[PDB]
């Protein structure tokens, strides 16, 4: 079913720690500076599909009569239209209440149009608020936490609404439940985000007589890469 | 409107569509419903054991073991007369019109059937009409709970006949808004000075009701009510009885229909205020 | 309290009220109303705005779903005091919502009572499941159901209990586009029907006689040969001249009703038979949900009443299907679908009629909306009013 | 009027201090963009709270710092019924509060109204006839208010005399 | 004169020294190019690679480079190619927010300035091809106002949330040498103080520096106007307006300077150096037969000001600072500046200028 | 809730908050300098020393409000006079001040204090009110 | 959808655009002797009900354009007859309404030029206009006591009408 394609690739149709999920299940990072280590390998039952569908049954409660499947791409479009993530939910939450200045209206595929509540830093809170979708998996802070702390005790150091919040994790757990102490202003620590892509390393010179070529990809019994 | 209903027309236009069949040469049906009405009592019109051609219509009031002798359980059948037969378990009054037994275009019947209550409700007065409007004093008041909690009590003086006010509403500034009405309802006669009086008090009653039992409350309200003469005797007791108990609804309700007209004027002071809003961008 | 709620499903033109556990809904009256042109006192609706002549009238209910809500509201209070007549502070009860209901039209009818009598609690349920009202009584909550009443049909199907905004597509064939036509073809035939009282004729003639006809070509003749057999004269009144005249009431009986299924046979205004249109629809839905939709075919409204109606559509509409399913076992196979159609009792007037059984119950009693919950949060925690019925 | 008027004078002008504005990117977060005043997250960001009370029955705060600007006011409770009714109009206005980007929802701190002037709102409309919004708001708004106890006091009166003649 | 464009506001926007195209941003995240071509200007390839809202926008001058910039950080020229620009991948450094750039005299290096607690000075690096960028660092921690360049390609200033304005000295030895001093400060180790402000209550919303390095002026929000002279032994000088607080500023002569701002009208300034003291007197609008034309009252939408809403940046045209002669202001709704500056100068009663 | 409760946000080496810095009219020293017949200028001297280089609200609440007075013992027809009679940087101190006031109603500890702040205009500018809107170490 | 023909055999030699079925008629008929007992003329009068209703016919079968011919035909049978005094006075109409040489396939007068065409040629054509003829005649008498009744100086108060309605929409008189 996947062969009768990966041909669109010639003639057919041509010529540390990060992070990165969508909808099929989360996923962490471990990799030592340039190779994953299956060492630390955790994952969260929580993705796309699941913050579309809080975001689904959350519209639902607002006024909005919506019925999924169907409906679930447009729905979809939605969180990535501007699904932003809330930096401290008292201030954010009260902030939607109290006001509403958070309200923005989506010409929908039905010509039936609909406003927005402050849904936005509420519904895609799926990770930091577990319970919200029955799962117990533990959210991005106390996994994150969880995930340095476990071996590489040494040289720890080194949706468009998280990047900002990154930071804030850095200490909802540093100060709490390890350094209860208040001159913790040093251990410096910054989140970037540049939003390309894998798309790197395939056309290094670094790769151009690293990467087998075809002369010994097979030429010593087709087994000439079974490493790595 | 103004005043209010009590010739109870929930059961003028569906008691027609039976006694029509009659009129031109048709089969009389069957017919099924079970409404309602204020102060509790409803109606409820259905077959004997299934005959199609005969309809029955009872009631059913809470309140019915305390104002049963009060003459209630006495005349009554004085207006239906052998129209009015046995009762019917779990109900009381029961009324029988006969798509069969037919006595010819009389709609005095209808009007006379509508409004039980008034006629259930009007031997508690000519009770006490006769202690005023035909003398006797050293008397006895009457006990009334249309509600499990809101109470009307009468008073059997020498000559005169008032109510007295206890009813309770909810919502705390509800309370407040009969302030304006039980203000320009008792200082502001200007009917004819026949018309009946109507004193007031709040948190408390009147002492012509002060030693006896009642709810009180700083959310509850008592009231007077007065009868003269010329309103208790024969010749109008009727006219009188015609709009009375119609208070309690009559209350209600206009203090009610207020809070409609009061949200009507807080859209002029919108419809006009968005559109000012409007007129401010680069164009509208 | 042992006392039963009250129920109430308005709609564009007539408008339904009633109480809790009855066959019909009580009363059932037009939902104009006026005062001239303090002031809110003075104002009359239903079997009497239609003739007061020094008030003028208005519809609040157009373009379907609700509409001016200012002018609602005083409606509303004759519907309750001198009618159905019952302490609003004492008794639960029930506005329908035409589908599309957004939050901000949803907010408008929460408050209002609320804010005004303080009821205790109500629900606003859905037109389309409610319309699966008395069909139960010939079980489930999916199937697709035709509500059209008088300005459009209506293809409102179901979906677990709740709306389909996208699903449904409406065709402009209503009660009144079928009497035009019924009119239209009379005029050419028999004449003496005062031009002024037309329309009366129109409204009259649909409901007293028409009914729908198997086959077009078919009893057209045992309708020449037999025509002493059904042939009848409708008995109108004058106006002016109060005069009685008499008219052979003929083809348009069962040629007219034929509208439903070639619209565009009347006049062109459309260009599909009523059954393939729910076709389009059912198709269009979600796989795991199409099987469902087509097992449970419900009418119910001001315009689904009619002989021989219920019966042909399950054939119109699985001919079709059957010969698209025929278009697939060329490829050999599938599992050939099933249609139905449903004509339960209280088609008429339903909706009304199935709510208030169901509302006349506990499980109301629990999803439904309290006082004291809406002093809390405010109006707007009625938005959204949770399905109950089966499990439940 | 003796004084009704030089109230709303100071009034008239006191806003224009900090109306002109523009969208103002997130410092302290990023990319969220919001009314700092609302907030706070940026200590720096304040304009010193600031009151032009004409008594003390007719309150009006006013706060500001960029693409947030707040607006509180205490409605003229005259009477029992103003007191009640006051409330009960501020409600309406905050129900549908999602329509009117400058109403808040619910008043600030114990005043009982309270609005919200943002940088979207000083951009696709001007500052003129929207600051006028308002004069034409408290005066409109007090006759509407004052007018009610004659239209409680006068119709209440049509139900008692319509109920004494038929006597 | 006047002229609008869209209801919309446009945020910044850069002038080229051709008097032909222009750059521009309506709160959308694609900068804009027209052309001219008999008083009809026309869309000229759009040009769009910013995520969200587009602040930063520069054109050098005779290098004919656009520089854009976004808060999404955002960084990318378009120089044409072809004869359909092109963008380019470039990421600042940060983790906050850009808000505003200017290149230089010399043409070699951008700065976008910032309100995450820095300015960003990049520079385009030949020895190692792909583009990098520098850091100024403390001491900074508030938005970051724009940023205009001194005439010396080299020292730059600014103002920003901490009030008062900063000036310092940007320096690359991997592009340039030691440039020659200022009596600002002789010193130029890349990014020193050089001068502070006097106002410690007032914010800043523009710079602009004279056309010879002894005249600098700075607006805040408090409606307060500021001038320090770095040839009259460094004095700050101040003196406040009775009107609102304008918003953009520029130096029409080697000693004049001109701006305006959220009134939406531009007003004139001059300064008088021997007194060490700021000098107001502008106030300049208008509330062989064409050389006199076009005026008449009307004989008895709808300000007295030629714009109809506040304005923010104010680029100039023939002369830029050292000798004026037409600029142009771009303000949020239609409110664009359309004027001569002789055609006014050969105006108003009492005008100074220099 | 748990480690939500806990707010380091407020103690980000980089957050930002102005440097605390920290004497006024001596309550008599112009007092009687304006009992007799000087309703036009003495009244001025409020003005030695502004509430600037010391916090507390005891010196604000006494030293920086005893400048409420005078102008409240006023009548009217003579305020303009005083105003014209002060500079850039004598005008706008006399709005600032004159919002305290308007802070503290206090029913009597207030009274008016509006025909100040309308006449204010003319020559402070309509600036003065919104110059007291950036201001750090205000009254 | 309407009614198309039923009877399609390939005997019927494609004449021009349309078929040749014959019919049971009394008068001049170049067709054949039909054998059954509901002819062309028949199939129209089964027929029509709904024709002028219908707004959408699908060209199946040859047959259907014979059929559509004498469907259209039917509507002289008013213009002129409609208002006749007896049926027995309608009657000479047929001759005059019928033999009127009437614009056949290719005519500058005649309408419905989508399917039909004229045979481009003076063989087929000239022979065609005879069985266009037959129909003129036969269909109109054959037609006239149907759609009557046995009584006189009533051309069925019911048909008599539909004057007013046309199929398609194209006027085959004017």
């Amino acid at each position: 079913r996947n062969w009768d394609d990966m041909k669109h690739l010639w003639d057919y149709t041509f010529g540390g720690v990060v992070v990165d999920s969508g909808d099929g299940v989360t996923h962490i990072c471990p990799v030592y500076e340039g190779f994953s280590l299956p060492h630390l390998t955790r994952r969260l039952d929580i993705a796309g599909r699941d913050i579309t569908r809080y975001l689904i049954k959350l519209l639902l409660l607002r006024g909005y009569a919506f019925n999924h499947s169907a409906d679930f791409e447009t729905v979809r479009m939605i969180k990535e239209k501007l699904c932003y993530v809330g930096y401290n939910i008292e201030q954010e939450q009260k902030l939607a209440l109290e006001t509403t200045v958070l309200v923005e209206s989506y010409t929908l595929p039905d010509g039936r149009i609909i406003k927005v509540g402050g849904e936005r830093f509420e519904a895609p809170e799926a990770l930091f608020q577990p319970h919200l979708i029955n799962v117990e998996g533990v959210g991005v802070a106390e996994l994150l936490f969880n995930t340095i702390q476990a071996a590489d005790i040494d040289t720890r150091s080194e949706y468009p609404g998280l990047p900002s919040r990154l930071e804030r994790e850095l200490k909802q757990l540093y100060l709490e439940r390890v350094l209860k102490g208040d001159v913790e202003k040093l251990s410096k620590f910054k989140i970037r985000i540049e939003d390309p892509p894998r798309r790197k390393h395939m056309v290094f010179l670094g790769g151009a007589v690293l990467a087998d070529i075809m002369k010994d990809k097979d030429n010593f019994w087709m087994t000439r890469q079974e490493y790595q | 409107m103004i005043l209010l209903e009590v010739n109870n027309r929930i059961i003028e236009e569906t008691l027609a569509l039976k006694f029509e069949n009659a009129a031109a040469g048709n089969k009389p049906e069957a017919v099924e419903v079970t409404f309602a009405d204020f102060d509790g009592v409803l109606y409820h019109i259905s077959n004997p054991n299934g005959d199609k051609t005969k309809v029955m219509v009872s009631i059913s009031l809470k309140f019915y073991k305390e104002l049963q002798a009060h003459g209630a359980d006495e005349l009554l059948k004085r207006v239906y007369g052998s129209y009015l037969v046995n009762p019917e378990s779990g109900y009381n009054v029961s009324l029988l019109y006969d798509l069969e037994n037919l006595p010819a275009s009389k709609d005095s019947i209808v009007h006379q059937a509508g409004m039980l209550k008034r006629n259930c409700f009007a031997s508690v007065f000519e009770k006490y009409f006769q202690f005023q409007e035909e003398g006797k004093e050293g008397e006895n008041r009457a006990v009334i709970h249309y509600r499990d909690d809101e109470t009307m009590y009468v008073e059997s003086k020498k000559d005169r006949v008032t109510v007295v006010f206890s009813t309770v509403f909810k919502d705390d500034d509800d309370v407040v808004i009969g302030k304006v009405f039980m203000q320009e309802f008792k200082e502001g006669r200007r009917a004819s000075h026949t018309a009946p009086q109507v004193l007031f008090s709040h948190r408390e009653p009147p002492l012509e009701l002060k030693d006896t039992d009642a709810a009180v409350g700083d959310n509850i309200g008592y009231i007077t009510f007065v009868l003269f003469p010329r309103h208790t005797n024969a010749s109008a007791r009727d006219n009188t009885i015609n709009l009375i108990h119609t208070f309690r609804d009559y209350l209600h309700y206009h203090i009610k229909c207020s809070k409609a007209y009061i949200h009507t004027r807080m859209r002029a002071k919108t419809s006009d205020f968005l559109k000012v809003l409007n007129r401010a961008r680069p164009d509208a | 309290g042992r006392l039963p709620a009250c129920v109430v499903d308005c709609g564009t033109g007539y408008t339904k009220l009633g109480y809790a556990g009855n066959t019909e809904p009580q009363f059932i009256i037009p939902s104009c109303i006026a005062i001239k042109e303090v002031d809110d006192l003075d104002f009359f609706i239903g079997d009497e705005a239609i003739e007061k002549p020094t008030y003028a009238t208005k519809w609040p209910i157009r373009h379907g779903i609700v509409e001016d809500w200012d002018l609602m509201e005083r409606f509303m209070e004759q519907v309750i005091f001198k009618y159905l007549r019952a302490e609003p502070e004492d008794h639960y009860f029930l506005l329908t919502e035409p589908p599309l209901n957004t939050p901000e039209n949803r907010e408008y009818t929460a408050e209002i009572m609320f804010e005004s009598f303080n009821v205790p609690g109500l629900y606003i349920a859905v037109q389309a499941v409610l319309a699966l009202a008395a069909s139960w009584t010939s079980r489930t909550l999916t199937g697709t159901v035709i509500d059209s009443g008088d300005g459009v049909t209506h293809v409102i199907p179901v979906a677990e209990g709740y709306v389909i905004g996208s699903c449904i597509k409406h065709i402009p064939i209503a009660g009144r586009d079928i009497t035009y036509f019924i009119q239209q073809l009379l005029r050419d035939r028999e004449v003496g029907i005062p031009p002024e009282q037309s329309l009366e004729t129109a409204k009259a003639v649909k409901e007293r006689y028409s009914y729908v006809c198997p086959d077009l070509v078919k009893e057209f003749n045992k309708y020449d040969t037999d025509g002493s057999k059904w042939i009848k004269q409708y008995t109108g009144i004058n106006a002016i001249s109060k005069k009685e005249f008499s008219i052979d009431v003929g083809y348009e009986r069962f040629l007219g009703p034929e509208i439903f299924f070639h619209p565009e046979f009347a006049n062109p205004d459309f260009t599909q038979p009523i059954s393939e249109v729910v076709d389009e629809v059912i198709q269009n839905c979600p796989i795991d949900v199409r099987r469902p939709l087509y097992k449970n075919i419900v009418l119910s409204g001001g315009s689904t009443m009619f002989r021989d109606f219920g019966r042909r559509l399950q054939r119109d509409l699985k001919r079709t299907v059957d010969a698209r399913l025929k278009l697939s076992e060329e490829l050999s196979k599938p599992k050939p679908i099933d249609v139905q159609v449903i004509t339960h009792h209280m088609q008429r007037y339903a909706v009304w009629f199935g709510g208030s059984m169901l509302a006349s119950t506990p499980e109301f009693y629990q999803v439904c909306h309290t006082k004291k919950d809406y002093e809390e949060i405010g109006p707007s925690i009625c938005r959204h009013n949770p399905v109950f019925g089966v499990m439940s | 009027t003796a004084t009704l008027r030089p109230y709303l004078s100071a009034v008239r002008a006191t806003l224009q201090a900090a109306l002109c504005l523009e969208n103002f990117s997130s410092q302290v977060v990023e990319r969220h963009n919001k009314p700092e005043v609302e907030v706070r997250s940026s200590k720096e960001l304040l304009l010193q709270p600031v009151t032009i009370s004409r008594n003390e029955k007719e309150k009006v705060l006013i706060e500001g710092s960029i693409n947030s600007v707040r607006v509180s006011i205490a409605v003229k409770q005259a009477d029992e019924i103003e007191k009640i009714l006051c409330h009960k109009f501020m409600r309406f206005m905050m129900m549908r509060a999602e329509n009117f980007f400058i109403l808040r929802r619910k008043p600030v701190e114990g005043y009982d109204i309270s609005f919200l002037i943002t940088n979207f709102h000083t951009e696709q409309m001007y500052k003129h006839k929207l600051v006028d919004f308002v004069i034409h708001f408290m005066e409109e708004i007090d006759k509407e208010i004052s007018e009610m106890k004659l239209s409680v006091n006068a119709r209440a009166r049509i139900v008692a005399e319509e109920f004494l003649k038929n006597f | 004169a006047y002229h609008s464009f869209l209801v919309e506001p446009i945020s910044c926007h850069a002038w080229n020294k051709d008097r032909t195209q222009i750059a521009i941003c309506p709160n959308n995240h694609e900068v804009h190019i027209y052309e001219k071509s008999g008083n009809k200007w026309v869309q000229v390839h759009e040009l769009k690679e910013h995520n969200g809202q587009v602040t930063g926008v520069d054109w050098a001058p005779d290098s004919n480079r656009i520089v854009t910039c976004g808060t999404d950080r955002n960084a990318y020229v378009w120089t044409l190619k072809g004869r359909t620009w092109k963008p380019t991948l470039v990421i600042l450094r940060i983790n906050r927010a850009a808000r505003c750039v200017r290149w230089a005299p010399n043409e070699k290096k951008f700065a976008v300035g910032s309100g995450s607690r820095v300015i960003s000075i990049c520079y385009f690096e030949q020895e190692n091809d792909w583009w990098v960028c520098k850091h100024i660092k403390k001491p900074i921690r508030s938005t970051v106002l724009s940023l205009d360049w001194h005439p010396n390609s080299v020292l730059l200033a600014a103002g920003s949330c901490d009030f008062k304005c900063r000036i310092f000295s940007a320096y690359i030895k991997e592009v340039e040498e030691r440039p020659a001093p200022t009596p600002w400060g002789s010193k130029m180790p890349f990014g020193e103080l050089m001068f502070e402000s006097s106002s410690s209550c007032g914010w800043v919303h523009g710079v602009c520096f004279s056309a010879n390095g002894s005249r600098v002026a700075w607006v805040s929000h408090d409606s307060t106007v500021c001038l320090a002279d770095a040839d009259k032994k460094m004095a700050v000088a101040t003196l406040a307006s009775e009107t609102l607080p304008l918003l953009a500023v520029t130096f029409i002569t080697e000693s004049s300077l001109v701006a305006a701002g959220h009134d939406c009208f531009p007003v004139l300034f001059t300064y008088d150096s021997a007194a060490g003291k700021l000098s107001f007197g502008g106030r300049l609008d208008v509330p062989t037969a064409r050389e006199r034309f076009q005026n008449l009252d009307k004989k008895a939408a709808g300000l007295d000001s030629l714009h109809k809403n506040s304005v923010s940046q104010i680029s100039v045209l023939s002369g830029g600072k050292a000798k004026c002669s037409q600029f142009c202001t771009t303000g949020m709704d239609g409110g664009m500046s359309i004027w001569d500056v002789r055609s006014l100068e050969s105006a108003l009663k009492d005008l100074k200028i220099v | 809730a748990r480690f939500r409760k806990v707010d380091v946000d407020e103690y980000d080496e980089n957050k930002f908050v102005d440097e605390d810095d920290g004497a006024g009219p001596d309550e008599g020293e112009v007092d009687s300098c304006l009992r007799q017949g000087n309703m036009t200028a003495a009244l001025q001297a409020a003005l030695k020393n502004p509430p600037i280089n010391t916090k507390s609200q005891a010196v604000k609440d006494r030293a920086g409000s005893i400048v409420l007075k005078v102008l409240i013992s006023f009548k009217a027809n003579d305020i303009e006079k005083a105003v014209q009679s002060l500079d850039k940087n004598g005008v706008d101190l006399l709005m600032k001040y004159i919002y305290k006031g308007f802070e503290s109603p206090s029913d009597n500890s207030s009274a008016v204090l509006l025909q100040w702040h309308e006449k204010a205009l003319a020559a402070g500018g309509v600036g003065s009110i919104v110059r007291v809107l950036t201001a750090r170490k205000t009254v | 959808p309407a009614y198309h023909s039923s009877l399609m055999d390939p005997d019927t030699k494609l004449i021009g655009n349309m078929a040749l079925l014959p019919i049971r008629s009394q008068f001049k008929g170049p067709a054949p002797r039909e054998t059954k007992d509901t002819d062309i003329v028949d199939e129209a009068i089964y027929y029509f009900k709904a024709n002028v209703f219908f707004k959408n016919y699908e060209i199946k079968n040859e047959a259907d354009r014979t059929l559509i011919y004498i469907t259209l035909y039917i509507s002289e049978c008013l213009k002129k007859l409609q208002k006749c005094n007896s049926k027995s006075q309608g009657e000479k109409e047929m001759y005059t309404l019928g033999i009127t040489n009437f614009p056949i396939p290719g005519e500058p007068g005649f309408p419905l030029n989508a399917i039909y065409a004229k045979p481009a040629n003076k063989q087929e054509d000239e022979v065609m206009r005879a069985y266009l003829q037959q129909l003129r005649q036969e269909t109109g008498l054959r037609l006239c006591e149907k759609v009557f009744d046995p009584q006189n100086d009533k051309p069925s108060k019911w048909w008599t009408c539909f004057v007013k309605r046309q199929f398609m929409n194209k006027s085959l008189s004017g």
